[PDB]
């Protein structure tokens, strides 16, 4: 089996980027974002990306899946802005949760020109900067009701 | 309005509706016909299997009877989840590397024959990497027709390092349908064939050491298993439990020089960048109904270790789930607003023609 003549010929290609960059013009979280030094955070529900209040920044329930976007200064140009995208997995977030953070969190990358460095972070194995983000990360029970009906 | 998924294996049929968190339907992708030389779809031709040949319009992923194919279509859309497809966006599923035709006619044939009001055709191994809540790493995708790699990384699978194979779980199921008749069980027929795959879901597994279980094999009775017949005659089998699912990692047991599903892993990860390879090889994700057998999480874990840098973290994640991940990964995107934005729409198929599938799916 070889690429061309494919149905993967068109992965990796402008039209591809294009097609996507588009897509994500479609969700409402993501206009302003990434505009100032900072940490801006959503949580999914029931397959909604719903900005979670700054107040509230750090804590995070358990029972779900949130997306945490890092704007920062690179090293190469002080006034220029760089991007670290984590999304944050609780231990007891649903399946539904966790692949819509995902999925969004390449979305977000889209958005943002594909600038954005993901990082998977599970509950219990988050990295270092993660963790430095909250120079103060809490854990709370609980969460939000999954957006999958169950099929008996 | 509701999606439908439609996950359409070799072998089986998953379909439902987005949003639920598992397929509602899921039947043998068959038609069957007289075995005395009209017909009769997926379980209605399970239950008369005993008259009928069993006949697959999907081989190695790739449709090669279009009018059986379009019967599995009508059949699950009006007899199995009762809808009008006409009333419903509808995702459809492949393997990488199938050629443009396969989803050129599957665009053509929902939209002119079901009118369907849109439509998308997923690469079936990023599903599953979503299912499991991934953006980045190495799928392997196993079922009863195609077993293939699909390296990914930031949502984005790495197209020159796809790997795939002709060997999957029909291969396995024919071999064992081989080395059973050799104790001394005949099955032959496309009906007793359905008693092996039943043999085969139950009582196979994966060694850790293929040697040494051979050796325990032929010393003593330890891992024998009983399995009772439809006419209640009890057989007995023994290595041959084991000797069907080393064919993944063993090719040339079937006769074929080429590599095993470790290999053809490894290879993969190493046709990409080096410095992603590391998140690849901490993230093997096992999808697809072949990967089901005990054994074979351990099994690929200790060969990839032989195979990678000393330092290297390996680690393969087998979802319990996994023979419905692709399905699942196909719920939860066609769940969302901005995914069903990319789908082609009947307005669409009618200015561009079925050329327009692979302008708008990726
Ligand atoms: N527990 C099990 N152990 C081993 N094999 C299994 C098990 N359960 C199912 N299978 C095999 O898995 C195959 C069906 O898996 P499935 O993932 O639904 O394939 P598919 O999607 O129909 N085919 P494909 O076109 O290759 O993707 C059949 O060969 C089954 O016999
Ligand atoms: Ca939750
Ligand atoms: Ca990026
Ligand atoms: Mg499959």
């Amino acid at each position: 089996y070889n690429i061309a003549d494919s149905n993967i010929a068109n992965l990796g290609t402008e039209l591809e980027k294009k097609v996507k960059l588009e897509a994500s013009q479609h969700e409402d979280a993501w206009k302003g974002a990434g505009k100032q030094v900072g940490v801006e955070i959503w949580r999914i529900q029931q397959f909604k990306v719903v900005p979670v209040p700054k107040k509230h920044h750090g804590s995070f329930y358990t029972g779900d899946s949130y997306i945490v976007l890092s704007t920062y200064h690179p090293k190469t140009n002080p006034d220029k802005l760089a991007y670290d995208v984590h999304f944050w997995l609780g231990a007891f977030t649903t399946q539904d949760e966790a692949g819509t953070a995902a999925y969004k969190t390449v979305e977000l990358d889209d958005y943002l020109g594909g600038l954005p460095v993901q990082y998977r972070e599970v509950q219990g194995y988050e990295s270092e900067r993660f963790l430095s983000l909250f120079p103060g990360l809490r854990i709370l029970d609980g969460g939000v009701e999954t957006g999958f009906h169950h099929v008996e | 309005t509701t999606a439908l998924v439609c996950d359409n294996g070799s072998g089986l049929v998953k379909a439902g509706f987005a949003g639920d968190d598992a397929p509602r339907a899921v039947f043998p992708s068959i038609v069957g016909r007289p075995r005395h030389q009209d017909s009769y779809v997926g379980d209605e031709a399970q239950s008369k299997r005993g008259i009928l040949t069993l006949k697959y319009p999907i081989e190695h992923g790739i449709i090669t009877n279009w009018d059986d194919m379009e019967k599995i279509w009508h059949h699950t859309f009006y007899n199995e989840l009762r809808v009008a497809p006409e009333e419903h966006p509808t995702l459809l599923t492949e393997a990488a590397l199938n050629p443009k035709a396969n989803r050129e006619k599957m665009t053509q044939i929902m939209f002119e024959t079901f009118n369907v009001p849109a439509m998308y055709v997923a690469i079936q191994a990023v599903l599953s990497l979503y299912a499991s809540g991934r953006t980045t790493g190495i799928v392997l995708d196993s079922g009863d027709g195609v077993t293939h790699n699909v390296p990914i990384y930031e949502g984005y699978a790495l197209p020159h390092a796809i790997m795939r194979l002709d060997l999957a779980g029909r291969d396995l199921t024919d071999y064992l349908m081989k080395i059973l008749t050799e104790r001394g069980y005949s099955f032959v027929t496309t009906a007793e064939r359905e008693i092996v795959r039943d043999i085969k879901e139950k009582l196979c597994y994966v060694a850790l050491d293929f040697e040494n279980e051979m050796a325990t094999a032929a010393s003593s009775s330890s891992l024998e298993k009983s399995y009772e017949l439809p006419d209640g005659q009890v057989i007995t089998i023994g290595n041959e439990r084991f000797r069907c699912p080393e064919t993944l990692f063993q090719p040339s047991f079937i006769g074929m020089e080429s590599a095993g599903i470790h290999e053809t892993t490894y290879n993969s990860i190493m046709k990409c960048d080096i410095d992603i390879r590391k998140d690849l090889y901490a993230n093997n994700v096992l999808s697809g109904g072949t990967t089901m057998y005990p054994g074979i999480a351990d099994r690929m874990q200790k060969e990839i270790t032989a195979l990678a840098p000393s330092t290297m973290k390996i680690k393969i994640i087998a979802p319990p789930e996994r023979k419905y991940s692709v399905w699942i990964g196909g719920s939860i995107l066609a769940s969302l607003s901005t995914f069903q934005q990319m789908w082609i729409s009947k307005q669409e198929y009618d200015e561009a023609g079925p050329s327009i599938v692979h302008r708008k799916c990726f």
